[PDB]
């Protein structure tokens, strides 16, 4: 299923802006945590996750302009 | 008469409208009036076919009643089938025809003459009367009469009424400690209160960390609200609610319950009693009722450290933790600690807690305690707590030589027509 | 644990000596036929089995409640005797801290066992560490051990001695690797916890499973049944085959003879079928079991019955019946039958008591005729558990009366023992300020 | 009846008991002059004794007045 919905974003062709997306909502995840963090420890564990997933999201972003890995040819 | 005056009250009611009024009405004073007045106890019980027992018939006091006796003498079938007839008493009251506990199959008696076992009983509450009867017979025979629950149903429907008239009526306690308030922990050394919800436990106890938590809760409302140090607390409060919304806005069902927890605690301005019998009353009176059974010992305190609470202790000149006691003293800490934590619960109205009613069945008195703790722990019990009903069993001659001539039943053994008989009998 | 050119010293009859110079020995024969049969062997096992097991002397320092403090302790009984809170147990768990190392070294050399808490340590402000010695006498040998630990955010190490403990260990397993059936010692310990008494289908059993755990608790009990139903199993084998026509033929020579009785008593052949019963019953006397007591079977089902049935004189008979779906155990207590479910506190403790003494007595000892002779040591914390003084005044002595050759150490709560114990195997606990500072003592009556 | 009708099946053997030794348990198959273990078998063998059990078991326990059991009547598929 993963490996599918990456190719449907090859397919969808989307941009730089996707990434700024996710970098922003990252950030905004961040803030909430930052906030939660003064006056709930699965919910800072399971924010900490979620961040650290964004984190290698952007990096497979960043590794997506070095010729990317064609999930679409994986997936034939 | 009770029962005039509860059919008089229901029938009044009932054919009228605008409940500010019926809250009003003296029938529901004269009620509750009566209700404080009547004082919970079992006159009687009768045993027919189940265990050894074969056919009984017991009358209990007021006070204390102790069943001595030797190995193999049905000591702890009286204490069983008390609490099978409690069973319906206390499931009926708590939930609308609530099934209890039934009669195993290996109960009723291995002889084949027995076809069925049957139990009765009889409570009295000041003038009014009631009695129960339930009944298993064997497997595979016909004749399968069943068990009469009418009298508990009705005495239920009283307090159920009484209690939703007036969020603050009492409950009488019934509890009941077994041969398992022993274990490798000793009931020691094994996320919030909620304030108090009203408990129809199990008589049985397995599980003594509600009192700690429970404890813990006391501590901090003792020290917000009597020593203050908490400003607007209320305001405070909802802020933290006002501040969770804004980053739930900004694990879910988490989130809403921390948030609905914080709403609670901002109901606390709703609350707002503050009254004579403050938190810190509580908790003195807690301490030094714990203080009052064991001489050794100087004091008690919670302290905080490392993100945590334990308790200390102090013997002589050394302090010692809770895992560090001997089983003699958690014993006897688990088991005053958890009665007067349920008495201390389902009676928020009185003056002193420790004065309402009930009834506890205890079992083999004299676990773990040398012969100079045997010969005083029952009158601290009785003088502790006067207006509850104990029934204990105990062997040891050291327990049974300090009390009175009345309250004592000696099980025997007898012979009659080439059939031996459990008889009982007072000195 | 190695070997030595045997240094000649002084003439001795030591067992280490004997053990040494079988080493020496070793080390130059091949085969293994010489070795199974040198004299060196038979001194060493002779000198194995003559000696007794017996714990000398123990001291504490430092370790929970108590200070510094030594007792000796008799070869046969003691007791212990003090109210709550007079450390009754920590003198116990002591033992059975220092046991569990010998346990361990006989499994497999090298491997630890059981440490000292972090919290056992002394509250005071003045203590650092705290230790724990013992030896062990087998006759004319000596061994001792020192367990210690350092208290936590000190800096100064303390470690702990082993060599006497290896050394024994290595004998054992030594003795063990070149005789058949050899025995082992007895470790147990019963604590406070056999309240809680209230599966793969294992077929094999061993001496080696016994040596699991040095306490008893939960699965013990579901052992037990399952090793007793094994036992029962393997009589029935017995009780069948060639057994039976040796019964039917003695029968029928019993009949014969019944019939000579009547008929007004009726050579020839009168003669000849006298003769043939005379050479049967020789035949069966000359078989004598083929195995006689070796056989066991039958012997030692009735003896572990017998033994249970010592302890409760009420009842008559204990039976297992096979029910359609599974086994059940039935007493008969007066004139009604009982289920194992249906005894009271009392009698299940007695009956969960002896029942694993007997199975740990019979698994360690097999080449005994009568295994229940064994040595050992056994720990009893609060013999008074739910029994009634009746009970009380006997429990003891059945005990010493049924396994005589067993160190027993016990601790009590109650005076109705105490009357019928004697004045040199009682040790009385006391709390007495000396010097400023609170300690226990121990007096003799 | 079981153990004749498996006997029956597998003629190269002698006879099947099991055994209560002094320490354990065992069931001890006779082949020639050879004692094996009823675990030394492979898997086509314990496949093949598992099959003819069960079926000899429901032809003795389904004809229970025929002299010879092995001769009732049904149908049986295997895949
Ligand atoms: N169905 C039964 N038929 C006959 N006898 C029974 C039956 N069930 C139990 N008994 C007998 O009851 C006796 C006492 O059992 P019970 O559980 O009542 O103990 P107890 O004397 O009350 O306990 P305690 O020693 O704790 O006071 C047993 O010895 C047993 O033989
Ligand atoms: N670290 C410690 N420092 C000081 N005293 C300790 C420490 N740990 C335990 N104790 C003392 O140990 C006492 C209990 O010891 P112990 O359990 O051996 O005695 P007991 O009551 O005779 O035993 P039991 O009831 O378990 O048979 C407690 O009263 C406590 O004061």
């Amino acid at each position: 299923v993963f490996l599918h919905n990456r190719a449907s974003q090859e397919k969808l062709s989307e941009s730089q802006t996707t990434i700024n997306a996710l970098f922003s909502d990252i950030q905004s995840l961040k803030a909430t945590l930052t906030q939660l963090s003064a006056i709930d420890s699965t919910v800072i564990k399971g924010l900490e996750l979620s961040l650290k997933e964004k984190l290698n999201y952007m990096k497979s972003l960043q590794s997506g302009e070095h010729k990317f890995n064609n999930a679409v040819s994986l997936y034939d | 008469n009770l029962e005039t005056c509860y059919v008089d009250f229901l029938e009044l009611e009932s054919h009228v409208i605008n409940e500010d009024y019926l809250k009003e009405s003296v029938e529901l004073q004269k009620l509750i009036s009566t209700l404080n007045e009547s004082k919970f106890h079992l006159n009687k019980i009768g045993i027919h076919d189940f265990k050894r027992i074969r056919e009984l018939q017991i009358s209990l006091e007021d006070d204390l009643t102790v069943f001595v006796g030797d190995n193999g003498f049905g000591k702890s079938t009286i204490l069983d089938a008390i609490a099978i007839v409690l069973s319906w008493l206390r499931s009926n009251i708590e939930k609308e025809s609530k099934p209890g506990t039934y009669i195993k199959s290996h109960e009723v008696n291995n002889s084949v003459d027995v076809e069925y076992a049957s139990i009765d009983a009889n409570i009295k509450l000041k003038d009014f009367n009631t009695s129960i009867l339930i009944t298993k017979a064997k497997e595979g025979a016909y004749y399968s009469r069943n068990n009469e629950l009418l009298g508990v149903k009705k005495l239920a429907s009283i307090y159920r009424l009484v209690n939703k008239y007036v969020d603050n009526a009492s409950l009488p306690l019934m509890a009941y400690y077994s041969i398992a308030r022993s274990y490798i922990g000793g009931g020691v050394d094994r996320v919030w209160s909620k304030f108090d919800v009203y408990d129809e436990i199990e008589f049985d106890r397995n599980d003594f960390t509600d009192f700690f938590q429970w404890l813990v809760f006391l501590h901090n409302r003792a020290s917000q609200e009597k020593l203050s140090e908490s400003q607007t607390t209320i305001n405070a409060l909802f802020s933290d609610i006002q501040s969770l919304k804004a980053t739930l806005t900004q694990v879910i069902k988490g989130l809403e319950l921390s948030l609905k927890e914080k709403l609670n605690y901002m109901k606390s301005l709703q609350s707002g009693e503050h009254k004579f019998n403050n938190a810190v009353s509580l908790y003195d009176s807690v301490i030094n009722t714990i203080l009052k059974f064991l001489p050794e010992f100087q004091w008690i305190k919670l302290v905080y450290g490392d993100d945590d609470y334990k308790i200390i202790l102090k013997k002589g000149e050394v302090e010692l933790d809770i895992q560090q006691l001997s089983q003699g003293e958690k014993t006897i800490f688990t088991l005053v600690g958890d009665l007067a934590r349920r008495l201390i619960l389902l009676n928020p109205n009185l003056s002193n807690p420790l004065l309402g009613y009930g009834i506890v069945l205890i079992d083999e008195i004299d676990l773990h305690l040398h012969p100079q703790w045997q010969q005083t722990i029952i009158e601290r019990l009785t003088s502790t707590f006067p207006n509850v009903q104990f029934v204990i069993t105990t062997h040891s001659p050291q327990v049974l030589s300090t009390v009175s001539s009345r309250s004592v039943r000696i099980l025997q053994e007898v012979e009659v027509d080439g059939v031996n008989d459990l008889i009982v009998s007072h000195p």
